[PDB]
């Protein structure tokens, strides 16, 4: 759709920090683009609370269902449903030792901030998206990892993620700084699952090389490219 | 179906933040998505003055060597801007940025001469700071005080390698003698979009005091001023890229952990 | 990307 193409390549455009009033203003201007931009368009982590377990958790549409959201934690949608989409008992429980695997990288390589880790059933396999949310120094990183899964043994795992990066400054010689934008990057392998080597170490590997990569990418893109840029100017 | 005044509302938002040398791709989004072109050009027309003015937009004069600046100091109205430096107005359609009807216009008033002096001593100073940097000087009485407004702009557009950049800077010396009171903003804007898409957005504010005596010789004090401010900001710039990496990007994530190598999965998993 | 959870109703919204 035409329509569709110009409100991405505006999104593409718009300045990156005004995403969320940058989509709700396009989707106010032409109300039939809502679900095809939602779907292509990404959008920064939202924080809510588990009052139950006491634990932060990430909201995106994958552990939506309705209105309500699914906590990781407690496997609950709040607010409560009485047949929200879950993922199988299987999956659950890889789910839960996902959450718990993220939740030490993210200490690891965040030393604070949030993580979410949502699976689902597939035919041949499953699919799961990893979230990690870390705020400022102001500034905020948003990372959404999306895997699909096939189980030929031996799987093939296939990444598709997102970066989102926005950091902002103030000081006396170079006034207010502020870099946004974002990255989004697709891997691909075969690895072998076995007892030592099963769906999460090989899922977290691919995750924590996939992010290394991209802040580096990152590094160059924000503190190479455009500091040279404004060498030229003037 | 959303309101005609709905439609331009938000049509303007979108267009006043277009990035630098990306007004026509905005635009043309913002038509497709209206599908109302003439609402599109008539509603939306403050909008793009809106942007040419903020943005400091240079314009060729047909007839005249040196490009105008055009800026909210330089409206006059029915779409007509002033040149005080080749003392003419002339007609600006903002869509097209192209000027037309360069008529002679009068300037004669007790601050020519010392916006005369700051205009010459601005050309220099751009010609040798920048690549292809324009600036425009007005005089104007603000609240009963004699105001020298100095402008200047420096922008490189080259989409076939996927970024564009503009500098805006805007001067403005308050003439109280013995002294003059100096107010100015510097701004950055950089769009980088081949890998993924970055935007770099700065600004910095500048007071200061100066001491005046003849035109000539505080033009030289004016502009002395503004070349140590921009060096200066320009060169915390390039060195705040530096402090950025070793404290604020490292308080978002990491390059490793602490232990200085990759995470042990097994371990994390047991 | 592969496809979300199945059996999920209700349309794609802002927070």
């Amino acid at each position: 759709d035409q329509q569709l193409d110009c409100a991405l390549d505006l999104m593409r455009r718009l300045p990156p920090q005004q995403i969320e009033k940058n989509l709700s203003d396009l989707i106010d201007l032409v109300p039939s683009l809502c679900e095809d931009l939602l779907s292509s368009v990404d959008q920064p982590l939202k924080i809510a609370r588990d009052k139950v377990v006491g634990k932060d958790y990430l909201l995106c549409d994958y552990n939506r269902d309705g209105d309500s959201y699914r906590s990781p934690w407690s496997n609950k949608y709040d607010p409560p449903l009485e047949d929200g989409a879950m993922p199988s008992a299987r999956l659950r429980k890889l789910e839960v030792e996902a959450n718990n695997a993220f939740d030490q990288y993210r200490d690891l390589y965040f030393e604070g901030g949030v993580s979410s880790v949502y699976l689902w059933d597939l035919d041949h396999g499953f699919a799961g998206v990893i979230l990690i949310k870390k705020a400022g120094i102001k500034g905020c990183w948003d990372s959404i990892h999306v895997v699909e899964v096939q189980e030929k043994r031996t799987a093939h795992y296939k990444l598709t993620s997102t970066v989102m990066l926005w950091l902002q400054t103030n000081k006396t010689g170079s006034g207010t700084m502020n870099l946004g934008g974002s990255l989004t990057r697709q891997m691909e392998k075969d690895e072998t699952v076995s007892d030592s080597s099963p769906h999460i170490a090989n899922i977290g590997r691919l995750v924590e090389d996939m992010e290394n990569k991209i802040r580096s990418t990152l590094n160059e893109i924000y503190f190479g490219k455009t500091k040279d840029i404004v060498n030229g100017l003037r | 179906r959303v309101s005609d005044e709905e439609k331009v509302r938000i049509a303007a938002k979108f267009i006043t933040h277009a990035p630098p040398g990306e007004f026509n791709e905005v635009f043309n989004d913002v038509r497709l998505l209206l599908n109302n072109d003439n609402l599109l050009r008539e509603g939306a027309a403050h909008a793009f003055a809106q942007y040419n003015m903020d943005q400091f937009t240079p314009v060729k004069i047909e007839g005249y060597d040196d490009q105008v600046l055009i800026t909210e100091h330089g409206d006059l109205g029915n779409g007509r801007f002033l040149d005080p430096r080749n003392k003419i107005s002339f007609k600006f359609d903002h869509l097209r940025k192209e000027a037309s009807d360069p008529q002679p216009e009068d300037t004669e008033s007790a601050l020519k001469q010392w916006r005369d002096a700051c205009d010459s001593a601005l050309r220099a100073y751009v010609k040798d700071h920048y690549p292809n940097g324009f600036c425009t000087v007005y005089g104007k009485s603000i609240d009963g005080q004699q105001t020298i407004i100095a402008c200047i702009e420096s922008h490189q557009f080259q989409p076939k390698n996927f970024w564009n950049g503009r500098w805006r800077s805007e001067w403005k010396f308050t003439i109280t003698p013995p002294t003059a009171q100096v107010a100015a903003v510097l701004k950055i804007q950089v769009h980088y979009y081949e890998d993924g898409n970055v935007q770099l957005v700065s600004h910095k504010d500048i007071q200061d005091s100066v001491q005046v005596s003849s035109d000539v010789q505080t033009a030289k004090e004016f502009i002395k001023i503004i070349e140590n401010a921009e060096n200066e900001y320009q060169t915390a710039i390039s060195e705040n890229y530096q402090t950025m990496s070793d404290t604020t990007f490292k308080a978002l994530r990491r390059q490793l952990p602490v232990t200085r190598t990759k995470i042990d999965w097994n371990k994390i998993l047991s | 990307k592969p496809k979300g959870p199945a059996g999920k109703r209700g349309i794609r919204r802002l927070i």
